């Protein structure tokens, strides 16, 4: 039955069948990422506020003093 | 279209009347038996084997013949002697069916020193059978052989009972791509498996007849079916690569 449909002309043996499926290439596939994978200094970014803030407060002087 | 057993011919036989059926030779030599006395025709023979008997001789002997000798005597007595040996020696012999076509064969080895006695050819897993001698040399082929029984017993089987009817014709067509080679190696296992089914199971016992000598055949010349088995793929499968 099996061996007249795997068997092959000159087939010895039933356990010389090939089997031909869907499986992983030899030496398995690459390995993956699994786990979660992952800023700026507080006090730079307070220093950089104030200092536009300043700039700002400096133009609204100027301003105020020419209006 | 025999009947089953029971009833019996005694009990019930032809027309439904009390009947006993007998072989020619067990007839004939009734009065000779009954004139010359029980005590001489005891006189021949071992134990519970006593008398003399016809011997049918056939195959590659020398001298085939139907001869009359004492029981109990070896084949190679029997067979180099009232026969002229075999066709090209006693080395050239092959096997020996010596109880016509039902029993099991029996190779060189058990032939050379086993006697034709019912109850010497029985532990052989072999049977007197008819007594009757078929030869066969190392130039024959065994498988071509038992094919050929076999395809006797097909053609003489009634088909009356199942297992028989349609077995013949598989066991036919097992042995026939076994000649070929065109067969595997656990489809021997699976041949005498058939064997087994079919032996014991059915209406007469021609069915045993029939499973008989392939049994023998595989039991003593395995090799040679497994060899021409192999054999064939030195001229199948080169076409298949
Ligand atoms: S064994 Fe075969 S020949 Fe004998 S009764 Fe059954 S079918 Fe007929």
């Amino acid at each position: 039955t099996e061996v007249l449909k795997r068997g092959f002309p000159g087939m010895k043996s039933v356990k010389d069948m090939p089997i031909v499926q869907d499986a992983p290439p030899p030496g398995g596939f690459p390995t993956i990422r699994i786990e979660r994978r992952l800023g700026p200094t507080g006090v730079a970014i307070f220093a950089g506020l104030a200092a536009i803030m300043g700039y700002g407060f400096y133009k609204l002087h100027e301003q105020r003093q020419e209006k | 279209k025999p009947r089953l057993k029971p009833p019996f011919p005694a009990g019930v036989g032809l027309y439904g009347c009390p009947t006993t059926v007998t072989n020619v030779e067990t007839v004939a030599v009734s009065p000779t038996i009954l004139r010359r006395g029980p005590e001489w025709f005891s006189s021949f023979g071992r134990k519970n084997n006593a008398g003399t008997k016809l011997f049918c001789i056939s195959g590659h002997v020398n001298r085939p013949v139907t001869v009359e000798e004492e029981m109990s005597i070896p084949l190679k007595e029997l067979i180099e002697r009232h026969a002229g040996g075999v066709r090209g020696g006693w080395d050239n012999l092959l096997a020996i069916i010596p109880g016509g076509s039902s029993v099991p064969l029996l190779p060189k080895k058990i032939c050379d020193g086993v006697l034709m006695d019912f109850d010497a050819l029985k532990e052989a897993q072999s049977g007197l059978g008819t007594a009757a001698v078929i030869v066969m040399d190392k130039s024959t082929d065994v498988i071509d052989a038992i094919a050929r029984l076999s395809y006797f017993y097909k053609h003489e089987s009634c088909g009356q009972c199942t297992p028989c009817r349609e077995g013949t014709g598989w066991l036919y067509d097992i042995m026939t791509r076994m000649k070929k080679g065109d067969a595997r190696l656990e489809e021997i296992d699976m041949l005498w498996e058939i064997t087994k089914q079919i032996e014991g199971h059915t209406i007469c016992a021609l069915g045993d007849a029939a499973a008989w000598p392939v049994q023998g055949l595989i039991r003593h010349f395995r090799g040679e079916m497994e060899e021409r088995i192999k054999s064939a793929g030195g001229k199948k499968k080169l076409a298949a690569t």
